[PDB]
């Protein structure tokens, strides 16, 4: 509607609906939304500052993430559960990608969580610190008798 | 289903991509009216096709539907050769369109053809040789040289989007080429390889970062050590065998 | 090595004198070779400012008489020189104004006043009669002062004026003179892979006038073996070790030709002897002066690329002390080679023990047979 009607484009509801899409993540949710917005308005703020975090977490950058997101940003604070959603893309992209990881690591890739906070999160997952968080004939034959045969002739 | 296929590209140029998509999903129609009626149309049709799956993120579809509308490297690496009977100004739309695929087509597989493309022009050629190179700053360069083409209206294309997108997935390739088979690796020659891309420090994160894709397998990662580690076979050799089969035929035939 | 014959060996002035002075510079200010004989030689014409140099301390003690003749002589060449081209530009001859703009630059030239000597000698172009032998012949001449004003730049500016010009003669050496200019700028400007080529390619049989028969052996040669990225196995084997023409110039100085072999031969220890025997001669040489540390560096780390492709597993240690080499030095030498990426050398220094590697197995045989398998349907096709 926003860019068929381009007068009744509204900043903070665009800007909750690409966050949103975010939780969503690993779903197409937020590469859709951009589909549906058009240069002009995702060069805008806080359009652009949002599409430029959710890349952060597109290309895993963790880290980077957690550093660049103001935690104190405006439009975050009604966004019930944003952060924990987030870290659920999180563990999700962590249960596919490691075996084995430290612990300290992993406290940080969540967002510098706290021992005691990095334990709900190993908790929900099944994760467990081991040394550290432990997280994780005969038709052949014939086959090749057709196949010489095939050769031969 | 002419209409409906203009009406989407008309939307698509000024339209929604999910919208176009729809139409897309409802338009495909019999070939057979339309090769009676003109050869163009199915030329146009099979256009929109390859537009449709270059919106999509498979590359696969579109490929069929532009080398049927235009002459494409068949897997088995044979000539796929087009009619000619379509109008000439059709049949330049063709070659766009074509031109166009190769976008798709290098995505598809392999490798350095260009043989049906005018040889003189260095637009696709360098472009295919970049690639090869597997060397950003030429690639990038060849876009900055080249900002003329991408941009043919301009705010449709105000900054660029596919072709970006598309030499990010291009930069990743190579490395996935080496595609470990290694079971131990040196962390040195890890990061020689990936101190040649732009950041620096993505070996660290551009490897661990690489697991996460999956194209490539990366073992011991993130380790004390440092250092990577790196039926199903009879099968293998069986299709093998089969394709060897395959071609004799073909030759018997022949 | 002797001076003598050294000295003699180069038919160019300025490696007459300029090689002298660069051995006295370069290596040590007290001895007298350098200084007696770059003295004598200078006493035998006309530049006072060179004269002047050999006046000041670490030189043969001044004369007066010695000065003030060339100065003469000199005053009086140039009041001559001027008149008579004055005279030519007012009988409208461009033989003789050609003449006379040459022979400004000879003045200048012996005179030791560079700049000039180029600028009157480049003036020729407008004058010259036909391109192939005024205008070639004008660029011999920027090429001869341009190298002797170090500027190797453009050099290479008057060999493509000189080769890009219409009429070439395959009998002319002049492609040999030219050939080592370029040789030569490219050496003075990773492994160029030019100047090799260059300096490969051929040999007038004549005399050089820029390059000593004995330092176009060299340079080639050595260009040439520290060439990994460009060389082919034929650009040791092509054209080098195969090339028969070179061999003239390789048979000249024979320690060039066994380090070569030797190289070639899988024997690096030896090669890497003869170039730290040479390396004290090598740094007196006023073009090779430079590059001597980088070239055998790099022939080096061939040889380790050589040695370390061969073997999946290396013990270091013994190999540091089988080297011929002492083991530590060699270690260094691995250490410094590695960041740049030269080699993919996995070593620890204190394991002593080195190791390269160039279902997944298995899955790369069968990949590899499939791209094959991939090839032969293409075929296939085509014929269809």
């Amino acid at each position: 509607l926003y860019q068929f009607n381009p007068a009744f484009f509204q900043t903070t509801v665009t800007a909750q609906i690409l966050l949103k899409a975010l939780t969503n993540l690993p779903h197409t949710d937020f590469t859709l939304c951009k589909c549906m917005i058009d240069q002009a308005h995702q060069e805008e703020r806080p359009i652009r500052q949002i599409l430029y975090l959710g890349d952060l977490l597109e290309t895993c950058h963790f880290q980077a993430f957690w550093q660049a997101l103001d935690e104190n940003m405006d439009l975050l604070e009604g966004i019930t559960g944003f952060e924990d959603s987030v870290r659920k893309f999180i563990c999700h992209v962590v249960g596919i990608t490691y075996q084995h990881i430290d612990r300290w690591l992993l406290a940080e890739m969540l967002g510098d969580l706290s021992d005691s906070q990095l334990k709900v999160w190993m908790s929900k997952y099944g994760w467990s610190a081991d040394e550290q968080i432990f997280i994780c004939x005969x038709x052949x034959x014939x086959x090749x008798x057709x196949x010489x045969x095939x050769x031969x002739x | 289903y002419f209409s409906l296929v203009g009406l989407l590209r008309l939307h698509s140029l000024l339209g929604d991509y999910y919208q176009a998509i729809k139409v897309l999903e409802n338009i495909e129609l019999n070939k057979k009216s339309m090769y009676s009626r003109v050869p163009e149309c199915q030329v146009t049709t099979y256009y929109y096709v390859g537009f449709a799956y270059l919106m999509m993120r498979r590359y696969q579809d579109a490929i069929r539907v532009f080398a049927n509308i235009l002459l494409y490297i068949q897997r088995t690496k044979s000539m796929f050769q087009r009619t000619t009977y379509k109008y000439e100004m059709i049949n330049k739309q063709n070659e766009q369109m074509h031109a166009l695929l190769a976008i798709a087509l290098t995505m598809y597989p392999m490798r350095i053809d260009e043989s049906i493309h005018l040889q003189l022009r260095e637009k696709y050629g360098d472009k295919m040789l970049r690639m090869q190179k597997g060397d950003p700053q030429v690639y990038e360069e060849l876009f900055s040289y080249s900002c003329p083409k991408f941009l043919s209206e301009p705010f449709l294309q105000q900054l660029k989007v596919f072709s970006d997108e598309v030499q990010q997935q291009a930069q990743l390739s190579t490395i996935r080429s080496f595609l470990k088979l290694y079971t131990t690796m040196p962390v040195a020659k890890l990061a020689g390889f990936l101190d040649l891309t732009e950041q620096e420090f993505r070996i660290q994160l551009l490897v661990f970062k690489h697991k996460m894709k999956n194209l490539v397998w990366t073992s011991g990662i993130s380790a004390l050590d440092g250092e990577f580690q790196s039926x199903x076979x009879x099968x293998x050799x069986x299709x093998x065998x089969x394709x060897x089969x395959x071609x004799x035929x073909x030759x018997x035939x022949x | 090595y002797d001076l003598t014959t050294r000295i003699a060996h180069f038919l160019d002035r300025h490696l007459v004198f300029p090689l002298l002075e660069f051995l006295s510079v370069k290596e040590i200010y007290n001895e007298k070779e350098l200084l007696q004989g770059k003295l004598d030689l200078l006493s035998d014409t006309n530049m006072v400012d060179f004269a002047m140099d050999v006046y000041k301390n670490l030189y043969s003690d001044d004369i007066p008489h010695a000065l003030r003749e060339k100065r003469t002589t000199v005053v009086a060449q140039l009041k001559q020189l001027q008149a008579e081209t004055e005279p030519i530009v007012k009988h409208g001859f461009r033989q003789e104004y050609l003449d006379t703009l040459y022979r400004y630059a000879k003045f200048q030239y012996e005179c030791g006043n560079y700049s000039g000597a180029a600028e009157y000698l480049y003036f020729f172009r407008v004058l010259v009669p036909a391109t192939d032998r005024n205008a070639l012949s004008s660029l011999w001449g920027k090429l001869a002062s341009e190298i002797l004003m170090q500027n190797w730049d453009a050099a290479m500016e008057d060999l493509t004026r000189l080769k890009e010009t219409i009429d070439n003669n395959s009998v002319s050496s002049p492609l040999q003179s030219l050939q080592q200019r370029t040789w030569l700028i490219h050496w003075s400007l990773k492994g160029r892979d030019n100047i090799i080529d260059l300096f490969l390619y051929q040999p007038q049989y004549l005399n050089a006038i820029q390059t000593m028969c004995p330092h176009i052996l060299r340079y080639l040669t050595t260009a040439v073996i520290t060439n990994k990225d460009v060389r082919k196995r034929r650009q040791v084997l092509k054209d080098l070790v195969k090339v028969i023409q070179q061999e003239s110039y390789t048979y000249k100085d024979p320690i060039t030709e066994f380090v070569e072999c030797l190289y070639v031969n899988f024997d690096f220890d030896g090669a890497q002897k003869k170039l730290r025997e040479c390396e004290s001669v090598l740094v007196n040489d006023f073009f090779l002066v430079a590059c001597l540390e980088d070239f055998i560096e790099n022939a080096r780390l061939f040889i380790f690329e050589t040695f370390c492709r061969i073997h999946q597993c290396i013990s270091i240690n013994m190999l540091a002390d089988k080297l011929n080499m002492t083991p530590e030095e060699a270690e260094r030498w691995i250490v410094n080679l590695i960041r740049n990426a030269r080699l993919d050398a996995k070593i620890d220094s204190k394991l002593g023990h080195v190791v390269m590697g160039n279902x997944x197995x298995x899955x790369x045989x069968x990949x590899x047979x499939x791209x094959x398998x991939x090839x032969x349907x293409x075929x296939x096709x085509x014929x269809x």
